[PDB]
């Protein structure tokens, strides 16, 4: 014989909140008969099982724990079924120096080694849905992920680990909400926070309610990816529930296209383990021994974990191979069994069975997707090797994975084209005509029709209007010439040049009619030849002090206006924000209003004096009618075009068009009227 | 005598701090057991107690529990347990052997369920026994809105969850439900942003000094807020950082601590026959070597509780110790029946049992700048909240209770300033209607030394209409005895504009005709041309009448109110003040008032420029216009300075009104004064 009966305590919840004991008990009976049937596993000993029901109730469980612990004989390894009973026995196992092995405890708090140093579990915990989730996020580079959970310990203990795991991947979790049984307000908050990818952690009976609510708010569709758990039945969105008013195919349309992360329960291949069996003979033996139906019993999916749960400890005790005399006081046998169980690594019915440093066993997660009314596999994963296998059956909205919301900045285009070029060629014709007429006037300065006294102020007006026709062009467009992004430099240069040019030209224009009104109301001095011209030139040069004061305290700014609404585009989810630019300052509006008022003051003074001295005669007699008509044109032009360039910003056919038409029509028409009677009657 | 065995599960060591609790509660229970040995109380048994050290580690406690079960005699009940986990697991497991657990330090509300724990009882008041107390305290001084502040631990969040369940049904508001973990400073930020009157704190001891230290920085204290804090900390708790007692001490007044009371409040005879004072003297002289715990009252009480329970079960035993293993449950059911209806008076008061709990005495207290003095009690058995008046204090006179209560009023003007201007109202008007009679004296005694017969009459008409408008300007604004007079703002602004254009038209058309006869070359002396000048003034008059109906059409210009909000307090009361100013405009008539002021400026600067010209034109055909330019300059500067100061004001509605009255009584009589002050002086030589 020599059959030393080594006894091992166990526990199987036959009913209650987790009826796993209906399925695990024939499984552990098969596994104990299998290790009995091999002498390689049993050199000298023989494993025996003593067990009691607990219904996942700690009150009965503590009583049964005492009943097995303080009776005879001495047990070594314990086996708790449910989760809370496993926590209770692993908390208190340290005072007897025992090692405990669970097979269903998905408690993520059971990974602690301080409170639980001597505990392992073949069933993986719930935190191994998170590395596959973060790898599925790393495949597509999504950065704004929102989470919603039922207010439960088994989900709040998962999502914080998901946070402190995803923070190393550089993906932020923005909206982290929670509810208990009211699904309306959290999906209201999610619609108001309009997130893209949504992760959920909840059971089936509230899953139906939250999917009725998300059908009602219309938050499914194109840019929405739903991550859920996968241990629901394949029919779960089909059983009639009167708790929600949503219809069945309206629910089916709502649940369409979401990714599920299950976990494996058996060998995906058809190989043979050290147990020398496959999946099919195992399922046949379970249907033989189980008097119930596998479709109606509980714990049938976790039932293959019991087989290698027995087999791992059996191989560990065979590796220890001074064993039949264990007592709870000593520690060396316990440390030897713990060291043998630490290095457990082989191939069993659930695939490769390796424990981590904490005590959990890693496994594979069959990542799937609901694709049109039925579940279908996407692929597999293993955490220890990053071998993200694939099968390419994931349908999408158009084939591509929809991602987080982005934005395109579109710069508001000008019309630097032939419309700009007609303006530029009219400016060039004005420039050539003005400088040619000014050179012709300077090269007539011996003796002429109008004598040498008067039109040197007219020459200075020609210089000023030439500077206006030289400052009309560099107001720019939406970045069109060699070298850009110096827009404050070119705007301040153009503005300073146009200010000095218009100031010079209009001052030397207006001073002649001021002095002919002065000589009309003097009842012929011209006291010094540059007296009147120099004092009106200093009146002009007062304005460059205003320009310098504008340059000292707030010279320049390149602002950005965002006048239009984002996303007017029709098919792509990239929001188009049209932004424009006009060169500005810190507070320029009241400043430009004050400057317009000052120039309007001088211009209305000129337009009143022009009606004043409309009929006179002096030494410079052949100038006043044409000078007055030019004043009458330039005043109404500048006053009719100051507000439409002050208050406008749409430069396409209105702002720059009206401003350029004003300035070039002003200089063009005033010169082509002011030089008709001179050169035509000089050689007429 | 045959013993009745009982088991105590107490920390007896010197390592764990709960060993101090066990060493403090052992003298009271040995005093109770020796008094029970003195009296008969039994027939003819005697009680025995076996102590078992736990240290309230779960594994060690369950191992000692198993050792006591396996090795001790046939126990009947089980007693003790202080740490909540090692009480909770045994109270869950209790239904196996069908025993009863009596605790005196289980202070967790998770033991409230009887579906979880049907065989468990405790005499210590739980943390849920402060929530009706705080309800009665809030209803004693009529509070509605309160703000909570809970540390994110399971016990504090559980009492926060039951806070809503106890306040469901009454006039209570919960605004700021902030629940921080380790940053209380943003919680004080959010609470001051929601400016809630009452703080309902829920945290441990070490967080409290940090809470007060970074609540001093926001100054969330004073005679405006109260602080309801669980005050079961150690005495002189504030000694445990980087802050200072100056920024700690000035926020701990109005600080209300809600604890459970150790003893009774009387010198009354208990079930022992003695008084609480004599019991307390015997307790503190029983051992004289231990710092006294705050649980020995309930420890002394529970012995009499279980003794009365077994005394109430002995007659049902006689209806049958000698017939009870750990397996029987019917005897334990009779034990539950005799235990549940326990009702007598002990050291803590009249003990009851409403589903495993007795209504205790809640001791309110206040830190009165040196210590937390006891201020009030409450018994949930009778639901009456006693208070000790003439002992509580407040930094304010009245106990603050200060919701943010607001008040508003109109902006008033200074009446000794307004009254002298109302006295200057009449003189310009009477001088106007008298100088009009001097002009009719020129009509009645004909010698036409001036212009057209209607011109100075138009000047006097403009002056009278301006002096009526500036009088009825602020009498309708500030003095609100005529309330619907901001509608009459539109009924007086047309009067003011007509007076302005009449006066400046009589200033302007005359000077324009002087310009039109100065720039001629041959001759100009016509009376029909002066008729043309008067109808030319009438043309811009009817143009301004069209502008008047355009002002009626562009906006109603109804009564609007600017609500200027700064909220100070002049005498310490929390009823804040925010003033409001009447505004006649409709805030989109800026284009309208801009074009009206531009109309007036373009019509006004004509004469201001022309005064530079006609300063030497001494035309005797009109016999005037030598000082009229000196008038028009000295009114053209003042009208624009009045408009400039008017638009640069209404920040204070007093200075703007007195300065526009000052410039109006400047201009509207300085025109008449500088048009007549050499006139009658030379006509009365
Ligand atoms: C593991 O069990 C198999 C069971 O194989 C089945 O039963 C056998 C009787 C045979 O008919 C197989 O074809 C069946 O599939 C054992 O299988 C065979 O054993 C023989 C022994 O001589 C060997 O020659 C075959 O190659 C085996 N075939 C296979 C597929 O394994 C096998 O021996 C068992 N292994 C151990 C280590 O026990
Ligand atoms: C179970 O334990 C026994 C020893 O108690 C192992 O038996 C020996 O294992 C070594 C391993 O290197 C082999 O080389 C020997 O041939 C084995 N001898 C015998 C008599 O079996 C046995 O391998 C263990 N079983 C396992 C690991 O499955
Ligand atoms: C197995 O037991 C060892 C006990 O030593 C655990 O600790 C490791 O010990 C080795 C040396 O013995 C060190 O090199 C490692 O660095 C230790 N691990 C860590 C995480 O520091 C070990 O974790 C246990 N588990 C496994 C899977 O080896
Ligand atoms: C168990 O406790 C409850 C709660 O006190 C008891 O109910 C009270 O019973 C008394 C009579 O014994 C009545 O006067 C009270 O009105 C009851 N309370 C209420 C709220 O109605 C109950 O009787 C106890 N049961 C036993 C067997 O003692
Ligand atoms: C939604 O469903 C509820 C039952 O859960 C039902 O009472 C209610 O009338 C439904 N709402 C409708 C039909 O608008
Ligand atoms: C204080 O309260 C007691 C309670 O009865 C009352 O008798 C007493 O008059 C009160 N004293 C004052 C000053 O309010």
């Amino acid at each position: 014989s020599e059959r030393r009966a080594v006894y091992i305590g166990a526990l199987f919840p036959m009913s209650g909140g987790w009826p796993g004991g209906q399925a695990c008990q024939p499984a552990v009976e098969m596994a104990l008969e299998d290790v009995n049937s091999r002498r390689d596993i049993l050199p000298d000993y023989e494993l025996k099982l003593i067990h009691h029901d607990s219904k996942c109730d700690p009150g009965q469980a503590t009583k049964y724990l005492y009943e097995l612990l303080y009776n005879d004989p001495i047990k070594i390894i314990l086996m708790p079924g449910c989760s809370s009973v496993s926590t209770l026995v692993a908390e208190a196992a340290r005072m007897w120096n025992l090692i405990v092995l669970s097979y269903g405890s998905s408690s993520p708090a059971l990974s602690n080694r301080q409170r639980f140093p001597t505990f392992f579990r073949t069933h993986p915990s719930a935190t191994l849905h998170n590395p596959t989730r973060v790898k599925l996020f790393e495949k597509w580079g999504w950065k704004k992920i929102a989470t919603i959970q039922q207010t439960t310990e088994v989900f709040t203990s998962t999502l914080d680990d998901l946070e402190e795991r995803v923070k190393e991947a550089g993906i932020e979790i923005t909206f982290r909400q929670s509810f208990f049984s009211d699904p309306a307000v959290p999906v209201k908050n999610l619609k108001r926070q309009d997130a893209r990818i949504i992760v959920g952690l909840f059971y089936e009976t509230e899953a139906r309610k939250v999917f009725c609510e998300v059908y009602k708010e219309r938050l499914f569709g194109k840019k929405y990816v739903w991550f859920l758990i996968g241990w629901y039945a394949d029919n779960w969105f089909k059983i009639y529930d009167p708790s929600i008013n949503c219809t069945v195919d309206e629910m089916t349309e709502a649940v369409e296209g979401h990714i599920t992360t299950e976990i494996v329960m058996l060998n995906p291949a058809n190989t043979r383990s050290i147990s020398n069996m496959t999946s099919q003979e195992f399922v046949e033996k379970l249907t033989k021994r189980l008097k119930r139906h596998p479709e109606e019993t509980g714990g049938f999916q976790e039932a293959p974990l019991a087989y290698d749960a027995i087999w791992a400890l059996a191989l560990a005790l065979n590796k220890t191979s001074r064993l039949e005399d264990f007592n709870y006081n000593n520690q060396t046998i316990t440390d030897q069994i713990y060291r043998a169980m630490n290095s457990s690594s082989f191939e069993g019915v659930s695939g490769h069975v390796v424990f981590d440093a904490s005590g959990s066993r890693m496994a594979w997660t069959l990542i799937e997707q609901l694709q049109g009314g039925s579940y279908k596999k996407i692929g597999y994963y293993d955490s220890t090797k990053d071998d993200l296998s694939w099968s390419k059956t994931d349908k999408w909205i158009g084939g591509s994975p929809p991602a987080d919301q982005t934005l395109v900045i579109k710069t508001f285009r000008f019309l630097s084209q032939k419309l700009f070029i007609s303006v530029s060629v009219l400016s060039s014709l004005g420039i050539v005509l003005a400088v040619v007429c000014l050179s012709f006037n300077i090269y007539n300065s011996h003796v002429r029709y109008i004598q040498n006294s008067q039109p040197n102020l007219n020459n200075l007006t020609a210089v000023g209007c030439s500077l206006a026709l030289a400052a009309v062009f560099p107001l720019g467009l939406d970045g069109y010439h060699i070298g850009r992004n110096q827009f404050p430099f070119v705007c301040q240069a153009r503005l300073w040049l146009l200010g000095l040019g218009f100031s010079l030209g209009y001052g030397s224009m207006f001073t002649k009619i001021w002095w002919v009104h002065t000589v009309f109301t003097k009842k012929r001095k011209t006291l010094e030849p540059w007296k009147l011209y120099a004092t009106v030139g200093l009146l002009v040069g007062m304005d460059v002090l205003t320009l310098a004061i504008w340059q000292i305290v707030d010279p320049l700014h390149r602002t950005i206006e965002t006048f239009a609404k984002e996303e007017p585009k029709e098919d792509i989810d990239v929001s188009i924000l049209p932004q424009l630019e006009h060169c500005s300052s810190r507070k320029m509006n009241t400043w430009l209003g004050i400057f317009y008022g000052y120039k309007g003051l001088l211009l209305l003074l000129g337009i009143f004096l022009a009606y004043e001295t409309k009929s006179v005669s002096t030494e410079k007699i052949n100038d006043h009618r044409a000078v007055g008509m030019a004043i009458y044109n330039v005043a109404v032009l500048c006053l009719i075009t100051a507000p439409v360039t002050m208050i406008l910003s749409s430069q396409q056919d209105a702002a720059f068009a009206f401003a350029s038409l004003a300035i070039v029509f002003s200089s063009y028409i005033t010169l082509v009227v002011l030089f008709v009677p001179k050169m035509r009657r000089l050689i007429t | 005598s045959p013993p009745l065995s009982i088991m105590g599960l107490m920390p007896l060591t010197k390592e764990v701090a709960k060993g101090s609790i066990g060493r403090g509660v052992l003298p009271a229970v040995e005093l109770a057991i020796e008094q029970i040995r003195n009296e008969s109380l039994l027939r003819p048994y005697f009680l025995d107690l076996r102590l078992y050290d736990t240290e309230c580690d779960n594994a060690k406690g369950l191992k000692a529990f198993y050792d006591a079960i396996k090795y001790g005699p046939n126990h009947l009940m089980v007693f003790g347990g202080v740490c909540p986990s090692v009480t909770s697991i045994i109270a869950e497991s209790l239904q196996g052997w069908n025993l009863v657990q009596l605790s005196f330090a289980a202070t967790t509300p998770v033991l409230a369920d009887k579906k979880k724990y049907p065989y468990f009882f405790r005499t210590v008041p739980s943390d849920n026994a402060v929530n009706p107390a705080i309800l009665k305290l809030l209803k004693h001084y009529q509070w509605k809105r309160v703000g909570t502040l809970t540390q994110d631990v399971q016990r504090f969040s559980e009492v926060r969850n039951d806070l809503t369940g106890v306040l469901y049904g009454e006039d209570i508001e919960i605004s700021d439900t902030e629940s921080f973990s380790n940053d209380p400073c943003t919680s004080v930020k959010k609470l001051k942003g929601n400016d809630v009157r009452i703080i309902l704190g829920q945290f441990d001891q070490n967080m409290a000094a940090k809470v007060f230290c970074c609540a001093y920085e926001e100054n969330m204290y004073g005679s405006k807020y109260q602080w309801i804090i669980p005050g079961w900390y150690e005495p002189s708790w504030w000694e445990q950082s980087r802050c200072l007692r100056k920024n700690l001490l000035a926020a701990m007044e109005g600080y209300i601590g809600v604890d459970f009371e150790p003893l009774s409040s009387k010198q009354i005879k208990t079930i022992s026959g003695k008084t609480p004072q004599q019991y307390e003297r015997e307790y503190n002289n029983k051992r004289s070597g231990v710092g006294p715990s705050k649980f020995h009252g309930y420890a002394y009480d529970g012995i009499w509780v279980i003794a009365k329970t077994l005394q109430r079960a002995m007659e049902t035993l006689h209806a049958s110790i000698q017939d009870f293993n750990y397996t029987d449950h019917t005897l334990g059911r009779i034990i539950l029946n005799a235990m549940n209806e326990t009702n007598f008076f002990g050291v803590t008061g009249q003990v009851v049992f409403r589903n495993g709990e007795r209504m205790g005495t809640i001791k309110f207290t206040q830190f009165q700048d040196s210590r937390e003095v006891k201020v009030g009690e409450y018994n949930a058995v009778a639901d009456t909240l006693e208070i000790i008046n003439d002992t509580i204090r407040f930094q304010g006179s009245e106990p603050p209770k200060d919701k943010t209560i607001i008040l508003e009023q109109l902006r008033k003007i200074s009446l000794p300033l307004y009254s002298i201007l109302s006295a200057l109202t009449i003189l310009g008007m009477i001088m106007a209607s008298a100088f009009l009679f001097f002009n009719i004296k020129n009509r009645n005694q004909k010698l036409i030394k001036m212009s057209s017969p209607y011109m100075n009459n138009l000047i006097i008409l403009g002056g009278m209409l301006s002096y009526a408008s500036i009088f009825l300007f602020g009498l309708d604004g500030s003095f609100v005895s005529e309330k619907t007079f901001e509608t009459l703002c539109t009924v007086r602004t047309w009067i003011l504009t007509v007076g302005y254009t009449t006066a400046f038209g009589a200033m302007f058309a005359k000077t324009w005709r002087v310009h039109a006869i100065f720039k001629n070359v041959k001759m100009k002396k016509k009376i029909i041309k002066d008729q043309k000048l008067l109808v030319i003034v009438g043309g811009m008059l009817l143009i301004d009448l069209c502008i008047l109906i355009c002002w009626q059409a562009v906006d109603p210009l109804r009564r609007t109110v600017e609500k200027y909000s700064m909220e100070p307090d002049p005498a310490g009361r929390d009823i804040s003040i925010r003033p409001l100013l009447e505004h006649c405009e409709n805030t989109h008539m800026t284009i309208w008032l801009g074009i009206v002021y531009a109309y007036k400026g373009l019509l006004m600067l004509f004469g201001c420029f022309l005064a530079w010209e006609t300063r030497n034109v001494s035309i005797p055909a009109l016999n005037d216009s030598k000082y009229i330019g000196m008038s028009v300059y000295n009114v053209g500067i003042m009208c624009i300075i009045g408009a400039a100061v008017s638009f640069l004001t209404r920040d204070q509605p007093n200075v703007q009104f007195c300065i526009v009255a000052l410039v109006i009584i400047f201009c509207s009589t300085i025109t008449l004064c500088l048009v007549f002050v050499p006139k009658l002086i030379t006509l009365r030589t």
